[PDB]
């Protein structure tokens, strides 16, 4: 189940 | 940073002549990732050669299976053919039954 | 006994040649489970093993939407990574990034994990307190300062101790028939003449699962550490694993030496010999 994050950027 | 690739070339199962196996060509701990590798039977491409997802080990390097089913005899040569940035030219690896 | 949960991701960029390549794989210990190749066809999230198979619809859409956003995600973070490293557009770069979970046997977190890497280097990793960030240079610092604004830390752990356990327990169960099994690996030890006055023993495990194993050669009860040629461990396509490790012999001398293997499969670690 793999992890949902949002808008996530370096 | 750039690092060649590891090769091995070996069976699925312990090779008996007659026999179906499949044939591997375990390449691994290579960076970047784009790679070039061939099976051949007595020194041609084979045609129909699959190989596993790109994955990566803990230091990042990266590792490949490619195989293909075969049925060994006593005089088929196969080897395993790899071209990286890392090397001036392609690197032939003959399978070695007994490795 | 303990088990893992791993996602893997890479992007590489290709200059002229369309978008990055994204390929995603997810596993369970040594076992495949899923993956996501950007150059597919009609790319999807795809099961890679029995026991996740059948997991519905609902789970495909929502793991393939993750991983094309992931996709998405890294190709902004290549184009910015370019500023960050002053580089020019024309060269490929590659963007890795791993992250999941450890459990005991009794299913608690033991570890959790999310690291990234550019073009093959540490560029930044969340710490095992899973609440602080290591940056491996003044371009991940900026990545950091970044991630400690938007609280991802606090998000990554929440994840990390409670859906990544607890989808972990959930495989672990439904996969018990493979995952839950451990395969010994089948020895032997072969010898082969390379000279009159020396041979190689060549110490083989074969079909093995889990991966993880310790192969080794003594002579006269000593660890031939330096002398020992050790493969990696490779797989041999089939869900096992196969290794050997091998030593230059002198000839008469063959049972001064032993092979001792260790492998969770096995209750009592083994001690070969060359027979022939």
């Amino acid at each position: 189940k793999r992890w949902i994050i949002l808008g996530l950027n370096k | 940073i750039q690092r060649t690739p590891k090769i091995q070339v070996y069976s699925r199962h312990p090779a008996e002549n007659g026999k179906s196996n499949f044939l591997n060509c375990y390449v691994s701990g290579f960076h970047p990732s784009d790679i070039e590798v061939d099976l051949l039977k007595n020194g041609e491409r084979i045609e129909k050669v699959e190989h596993s997802d790109l994955s990566f080990s803990k230091d990042w390097s990266f590792y490949l299976l490619y195989y293909t089913e075969f049925t060994p005899t006593e005089k088929d040569e196969y080897a395993c053919r790899v071209n990286h940035v890392t090397l001036s030219q392609p690197k032939i690896v003959k399978w070695d039954r007994d490795m | 006994g303990s088990h893992s949960m791993r996602y893997f991701h890479t992007s590489v960029s290709r200059p002229g040649r369309g978008e990055p390549r994204f390929i995603t794989v997810g596993y369970v210990d040594d076992t495949l489970f899923v993956r996501f190749d950007s150059d597919a066809a009609s790319p999807r999230e795809e099961p890679r093993a029995p026991w996740i198979e059948q997991e519905g619809p609902e789970y495909w859409d929502r793991e393939t939407q993750i991983c094309k956003a992931k996709a998405q995600t890294d190709r902004e973070d290549l184009r910015t990574l370019l500023r960050y490293y002053n580089q020019s557009e024309a060269g490929s770069h590659t963007l890795q990034n791993m992250y999941g979970c450890d459990v005991g046997p009794d299913g608690r977190l033991l570890r959790g994990y999310h690291q990234d890497a550019y073009d093959g280097k540490d560029y930044i990793a969340l710490n095992e307190d899973l609440s602080s960030w290591t940056a491996a240079d003044t371009a991940a610092q900026i990545t950091q300062r970044k991630w400690e604004a938007a609280r991802v830390a606090e998000q990554l752990r929440a994840y990390l101790e409670g859906e990544c356990v607890e989808w972990l327990r959930r495989y672990l169960e439904n996969g018990k028939e493979t995952l839950q099994r451990a395969d010994p690996p089948k020895t032997h030890v072969t010898h082969h003449p390379i000279s009159d006055h020396e041979a190689t023993l060549r110490c083989w495990a074969l079909g093995f699962y889990p991966a993880e194993i310790t192969l080794t050669w003594q002579r006269d009860g000593e660890d031939q550490t330096q002398d020992t040629e050790l493969v990696e461990t490779r797989p041999a396509g089939d869900r096992t694993f196969q290794k050997w490790a091998a030593v230059v012999v002198p000839s008469g001398e063959e049972q001064r030496y032993t092979c001792h293997v260790q492998h969770e499969g096995l209750p009592k670690p083994l001690t070969l010999r060359w027979e022939p």
